[PDB]
């Protein structure tokens, strides 16, 4: 993996010399096609460097990440109009991608956990620099002490587990397990309010709100995945703990879901709904990864890449109409079938992939998670049902008032659909449609 | 007795005289065997074993 990580310091100076915003952007595509031919693993370790190696689990997570991250120049060129520093937003965006590479490639728990607490500076950057709302300061503060004032304490807990364990390669705890009872809460917590939890949901529509295009497509596309491949790593060693003491994280999961959803129904926020939305799923794939079966981990797997790649498309519009009709509200924004049919037509399919409509890896996860779920407890499935239909129910309103309703009277005049993100949009969505045909690699990791 | 008076510090000067007690208390160094021991200059230094046994040997 050396290969990649001396790519994209070699891609660094890039960013200082001037005009390379496309140059950089073919680049990190390229690579990722480099990324993508390099594939042979199983489930033990592979590609074994100097510390860094590579596995199904970790192989998707850093596709989905170079593909993101490159995914993020065509999504913005505002910066580029308005020369807002863009030297700092791709030296950003590289610095982000390094520490996500090391991040899923640390065979160490430790090495996982610095590089994992390391992307607390960069985004809070992405977010910061290029913020719109008076409310970007404070929502910097939610991110950051939220994250922070939960993802230290594990510091603790990782440093215990080398004391009582000898090292942090990952084979090396599975081998072991431990029940002290706060260890438990203190990794896992920890991890739950990057995940996030419904009842720790309360920064993220805080910091998708008032971020830009970029920062959000970030924040939903990785930084919560990143806390769910920690747990599917880390879990292997905290199952009877967990065992006894699980029953209360399902329940507010499952819980949280039909609520979010139903806080989305009454939301009025383009970013808001789909903030909301990305928790509802991400509380399903928090189930099916407590049940810690194996359909349910497969599963999850499954269900973090896809919904990454939604949540960015779903970005992707909220960016468009923020950009033609500079306001976020639902009242504002409305009839654009009108204005951009063509476009209307991605709408409906990055709608469609949410409420998880095949051909789609999304639902490939949720007949993987429910199938946990529901073995795991008949009781479930009163609210699993509840939970997948309002699910669709919000997304329905959100696809129709958007882009159905009579115009809106005052709305001046504004350019029509591009290339950029006519492209953007494919690129998103197309390949949520191909890896329905070799799953096998996103679906087999355990 | 004809005796004479002495010097004005015939007593002044030191005593050197002859050893009638014959008692010279001994003189001793104390022993304490299991005293702390510290590495010696001639105990071999092996090259060290894995890097610096750290993280990730580094
Ligand atoms: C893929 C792709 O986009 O290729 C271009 C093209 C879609 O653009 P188009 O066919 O030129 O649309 C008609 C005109 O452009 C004129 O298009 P329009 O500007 O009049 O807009 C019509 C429609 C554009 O879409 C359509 O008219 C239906 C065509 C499938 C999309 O988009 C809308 O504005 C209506 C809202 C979208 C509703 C969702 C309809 C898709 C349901 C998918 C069910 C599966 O897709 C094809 O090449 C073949 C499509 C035939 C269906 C096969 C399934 C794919």
């Amino acid at each position: 993996m050396l290969k990649i990580i001396f790519f994209l310091l070699f891609l660094i100076p890039f960013c200082f010399i001037n005009n390379m915003y496309w140059m950089v952007q073919i680049m990190m595509f390229f690579i990722s096609f480099i990324f993508l031919l390099m594939n042979n693993f199983m489930n033990y370790w592979s590609e074994i460097s100097y510390f860094l190696g590579c596995d199904m689990l970790s192989y998707g997570l850093i596709l989905l990440s170079l593909w993101i991250c490159s995914l993020m120049l065509l999504a913005s060129e505002m910066i580029n109009k308005h020369n807002n520093y863009k030297n700092l937003f791709l030296l950003n965006i590289i610095i982000l991608l390094l520490l996500l590479i090391l991040t899923f490639s640390s065979m160490s728990l430790f090495m996982f956990y610095l590089f994992f607490e390391s992307s607390l500076i960069p985004t809070l950057f992405l977010i910061l620099g290029w913020g719109y709302q008076p409310e970007r300061l404070q929502a910097g503060l939610y991110l950051l002490f939220y994250t922070l004032l939960v993802s230290l304490p594990m510091l603790i807990g990782i440093f215990y587990l080398m004391n009582k364990i000898g090292s942090m390669n990952f084979y090396l705890m599975n081998n072991f397990m431990f029940n002290y009872d706060l260890l438990y809460f203190c990794l896992l917590c920890a991890f739950l309010v990057k995940m996030p939890m419904f009842l720790v949901h309360l920064w993220l529509p805080k910091a998708h709100v008032e971020a830009p295009v970029s920062g959000s497509m970030i924040l939903a596309g990785i930084m919560l995945k990143l806390g769910g491949y920690g747990m599917l790593r880390v879990i292997s060693f905290l199952q009877l703990m967990n065992l006894k003491y699980s029953f209360v994280w399902i329940s507010i999961s499952l819980v949280g879901g039909v609520l979010v959803s139903l806080v989305c129904l009454r939301q009025t926020d383009l970013k808001a709904l789909i903030a909301y939305s990305s928790v509802a799923h991400m509380g399903i794939v928090l189930s099916g990864l407590l049940t810690m079966t194996y359909w349910g981990l497969c599963g999850s797997y499954t269900l973090m890449i896809a919904h990454g790649l939604c949540s960015s498309g779903l970005f992707c519009l909220a960016n468009v109409s923020y950009e033609r009709l500079g306001s976020r509200s639902m009242l504002i924004n409305k009839g654009l079938l009108n204005f951009m049919p063509s476009m209307t037509l991605w709408w409906f399919l990055l709608s469609s992939a949410n409420m998880a409509a095949p051909p789609t890896l999304n639902l490939l996860g949720e007949i993987y998670l429910l199938n946990s779920i529901v073995s795991w407890s008949w009781i479930s499935m009163i609210l699993l049902s509840f939970l997948s239909f309002f699910s669709a129910a919000y997304t329905l309103y959100l696809y129709s008032f958007s882009q159905h309703g009579k115009l809106f009277s005052g709305v001046y005049s504004f350019s029509s659909g591009k290339i950029r993100e006519y492209l953007l949009m494919l690129l998103h969505w197309l390949p949520l449609n191909l890896l329905i045909l070799k799953s096998e690699s996103f679906m087999l990791w355990l | 007795f004809d005796w004479d008076r002495p010097s004005y510090g015939y007593f002044s000067r030191a005593k050197v005289i002859q050893s009638a007690r014959e008692a010279p208390k001994k003189e001793e160094k104390v022993s304490y065997p299991d005293a702390t021991p510290g590495l010696p200059e001639d105990y071999p230094k092996p090259p060290a074993k894995y890097g610096s046994r750290f993280h990730w040997l580094e």
